[PDB]
């Protein structure tokens, strides 16, 4: 008479995070009109790539100023969405959501000198399996690139991305030291009574950039 | 690739600057409506509970990630486990309502009660922020208000969400170069 | 859609789902596309 | 040789290192005549005009985060201010332009945002600053930003009595330096000016 | 053999409101026929707006008589169906099943005095945000108009629909007494040897009046 | 808008009259058939229970608001609680009869039965109020009567509803110039 | 039609269903589209 069927076991626990819908309770109501709205964003890395946000360095401050010694490197880090250096980035506070991620950072150096200061950086990019460079000398044999502060005060350079697996993960193991994906290194060639002055630096996604696997680690 | 500086014009330099070829991006895991359709854990009142979506925790994935925009709007979704019977009633309701069982009461089942609920907010938009006051969010900004003889454990779940404005979104802030958090190992 | 995934259309009318929107009468999305690219610089070999 | 002349009813408002306006959220303001007013709306052109309010002394001490913050619309003695004594409901957009002008031999450098809905910020989230409608000033370049931002709000009018729903922000990101050359001190300036004013629904007479 | 199928946690208990149908018991009845039957209504505001009905001023009465003093305010009262004014209203009625509302309440004026009693009178809406007027040369500055007793007795006025939000609540909260939704002020500009009549009123719903999300308030 | 008073004509003034203009109405939510589809929670009696709409408690939505007809008509759908075998006989049957199985009998399953009846007295339509007799309503108009060992819930829900000439209905007398109840808040 | 909200077509027949309605051989309605409008007035700018 009625169609048979088998209650399976197995299946239809409730899931935090299962895709069907759940049973309407009450009806027919209508939203007060929203379209044409400003400043909508649909996706979290278009507001990531659309907007670069500030590096810290030592002392708590996005700019890194020059130095009048012998040292020439301006600073120095692993390329790690999890590291100090990126921490107040958006794009590291997304990426806290996820646990692998893919593709190209970007990095703007603002420099904000005096127009009579002036000078030439470097930056590049040492990969992981051997230390990373002290001298531009060295570093000149890394993926670097190099330029000087002038009419144009911004410069922007894609760390490219490496690894002999398609994605990497977005935070470090606490048993994993030697920095897994490698470091960027920010030198500086020459300067031109420049001293004390800053350059300030922010990060953004590529247009390559992709976040994958959310998950919710604690992460405040 | 050099740039003016002070323009605030977006400027994405691709690795063909240096050789190199950009490759295919996929996002669909950073979409707003995917990312924010998840279950999120609030702690609730024992027995009247508005539905407020500020009551989520901020650090957690929903939490933080619905707090950066400044205007949302989403259709809800709540699964609620408890005793006695449930009952929601609208956005503006006498809290007096709450006892009478002709508003939308869900009667008692093993182990949750599961219900989509209408936007019914008489703003277009809601708001994570406002500054009507330099908490302190205008109690008009709700999605309802549920009752039980106890409420024990309540998850919301945002549907058809949009957002709109972003406002900033913040790391947890090591104190070595690497936060270096214990990852799962076979 | 979002997070929703069936092949089957729903039992309910859409109405009775969802809240139903009305007209009156992205951004990111091109404020993105619009980077400037490449380079301001007369490049050499 | 980077020219910009501006102008809003009959005030205007040249700038000879423009680096050019942004135009934040939205670069047309959007429907207007709700269901919400009863077509009772109307615009008030003459609310549309500039006018100016200092900001602060940017010192050669001030370290980086040094941010000031003014809730907009602000007091105001001209038309404007006058119109928010005398009508319940009214929206706008603005139109700012900050100025900061030492001498080219200074250096560092301000960042103007626009940010909607702020009382007060946390010092670690003004590292991310750069998300809302921004600009540098960075006297090595320019001395004025300018920044144009739509009406944005959970409403389609607001009550100004009782809500600002825009802050302008200006903060510190690399300190002043005075150097040989360069100005002691640099004081900041605003230039703003309401645009698309609309009103509805006028109070009684303050008798 | 059989379709299998999973039985979902989370669904199907039994909801106070929801659409479904209930299974039938026993078939084939046939009604009495009853079409054509005089007086249907297929929507409460429908009724409502065909129909006003009487406004409550002080000492329970439906009308507002004259005044012969300095004083010149017939009436005043929050714009609020749960106003004290409204309360037997069949409007206000039917408002405290619903949580907001929206549109234009219309509001019929009626004088009733001698055919040699004459006045003038006016109605202000003051919106919120500003103490409400005390004399007409004020209100004058308001969404007012103005009427005069003639051989049409009756007039109708729209308080116009206008807030910040699309909708509004129909009922008032225990914490807000400031008044949220303004005030309707009847005033009395002039008349003449029309003392001690009546100037009875009456309040619908306008053409885009409009009641939203119902709800059992006890409202007794 | 001036008109002649006594005419007792339909008089609606738009706000067009000033200026202005009117919007777009939506009246879905006060449709009679909408808004009288809820289950509405009835106090029973023990054993016997004669389905009438008028047992409906006159403040409760559907309770106020069926009473604003004189006249209506609709099919019921009873929700209810209880232990032993619910028997329902129709409309005009002996009293006698709830004892007899045969009589649409619904066997106890937890947690509630839910069933759907047809209108089934021999009037036209039935009617709220009744002046044969200036309660004290004729013993005809009802929906039947159930039965069970012990029926503890019992929830009326009317569908298809009709409703003819509308009788005054009345809010709750305020003291204060505002009835200032608490309205849920965030 | 109602209250009712799925569209999937009812699995009972109809007359099992409800009441089935018999004809013989929306006046609220009419009566409020009749409502006069505007003015008696003779109307000035």
């Amino acid at each position: 008479g009625i169609f048979p069927v088998a209650c399976s076991d197995g299946y239809g626990g409730l899931v935090t995070t299962d895709p069907k819908t759940a049973d309407p309770a009450y009806g027919k109501v209508f939203n007060p009109p929203r379209n044409m709205l400003p400043g909508r964003f649909t996706n979290f890395l278009d507001v990531a790539e659309a907007c670069p946000t500030f590096l810290h360095f030592e002392g708590d401050v996005p700019y890194v100023t020059t130095k009048t010694d012998s040292d020439r490197v301006l600073a120095q880090f692993d390329l790690s969405l999890a590291a100090k250096h990126m921490s107040n980035t958006f794009l590291a506070g997304l990426a806290q959501y996820y646990t692998q991620y893919s593709g190209t950072i970007n990095l703007h150096f603002m420099f904000t000198g005096p127009t009579d200061a002036k000078a030439r950086y470097m930056i590049a990019y040492a990969p992981p399996g051997m230390e990373p460079p002290k001298t531009p000398e060295a570093a000149a044999h890394c993926i670097h690139a190099e330029w000087d502060t002038g009419l144009n005060s911004k410069f922007t350079f894609s760390i490219p991305y490496l690894s002999a697996a398609d994605y990497t993960y977005t935070a470090s193991d606490v048993a994993e030291t030697t920095n897994v994906q490698g470091w960027v290194c920010l030198f500086q060639i020459t300067h031109g009574k420049a001293d004390g002055d800053a350059l300030v630096v922010l990060a953004s996604a590529g247009k390559d950039f992709e976040l994958r696997l959310p998950v919710d680690a604690r992460t405040q | 690739t050099t740039s003016a500086g002070e323009s605030a014009d977006p400027v994405t330099a691709t690795v063909e600057n240096y050789g190199g070829e950009t490759q295919v991006q996929r996002r669909q895991h950073t979409d707003v409506s995917f990312i924010l359709d998840r279950f999120v854990k609030v702690t609730p009142k024992d027995q009247i509970n508005v539905l407020d979506l500020m009551q989520t925790p901020a650090h957690t994935l929903v939490g933080a990630l619905l707090r950066t925009a400044t205007y949302y709007f989403a259709d809800l979704e709540v699964a609620v486990k408890h005793e006695g019977n449930l009952t929601w009633v609208p956005n503006g309701a006498p809290e007096a309502a709450l006892d009478n069982t002709t508003n939308p009461t869900a009667y008692h089942k093993a182990p949750l009660t599961r219900l989509a609920l209408p936007y019914t907010a008489p703003h277009r938009v809601l708001a994570t922020v406002y500054n009507g006051e330099s908490r302190a969010l205008p109690t008009s900004f709700n999605y309802g208000a549920i009752k039980a003889t106890r409420v024990t454990e309540l998850l919301y779940r945002m549907k058809r969400a949009e957002t709109y404005c972003p406002r900033p979104l913040l790391a947890i802030h090591p104190d070595q170069a690497r936060h270096k958090q214990k990852i799962v190992a076979p | 859609s979002g997070n929703t995934g069936s092949i089957i259309n729903n039992y309910y009318m859409q109405q009775y789902q969802n809240s139903m929107d009305t007209q009156l009468g992205d951004w990111f999305s091109k404020l993105a596309s619009s980077a400037f690219s490449g380079l301001f610089g007369a490049l050499l070999a | 040789d980077r020219i910009l002349t501006t102008r809003n009813g009959h005030t205007t408002s040249t700038t000879q290192s423009s680096v050019g306006v942004t135009y934040g959220y939205a670069t047309a303001e959007d429907f207007v005549s709700g269901p919400n007013t009863s077509g009772l709306e109307t615009r008030v052109a003459q609310a549309e005009r500039f006018f100016k309010t200092h900001l602060f002394d940017w010192v050669t001490s001030d370290p980086f985060g040094r941010c000031h913050l003014l809730e907009l619309p602000t007091d105001h003695k001209g038309v404007y201010g006058y119109l928010t004594d005398s009508y319940a409901y009214m929206r706008n957009g603005w139109d700012v332009e900050v100025t900061a002008v030492g001498n080219q031999f200074n250096g560092g450098c301000l960042l103007v945002a626009m940010v909607p809905e702020l009382c007060s910020i946390q010092k670690r989230e003004l590292y991310q600053l750069t998300l809302f409608p921004h600009q540098f000033i960075n006297p090595r370049t320019n001395m004025t930003a300018h920044i144009t931002v739509p009406f944005v709000g959970v409403n389609r009018y607001d009550q100004y009595k009782v809500h600002k729903p825009w802050t302008l922000v200006v903060m510190v990101v690399a300190p002043l330096t005075v150097n040989s050359e360069g100005a002691p001190q640099i004081k900041v300036y605003a230039n703003i000016a309401p645009t698309n004013v609309h009103v509805a629904g006028e109070f009684p007479s303050k008798e």
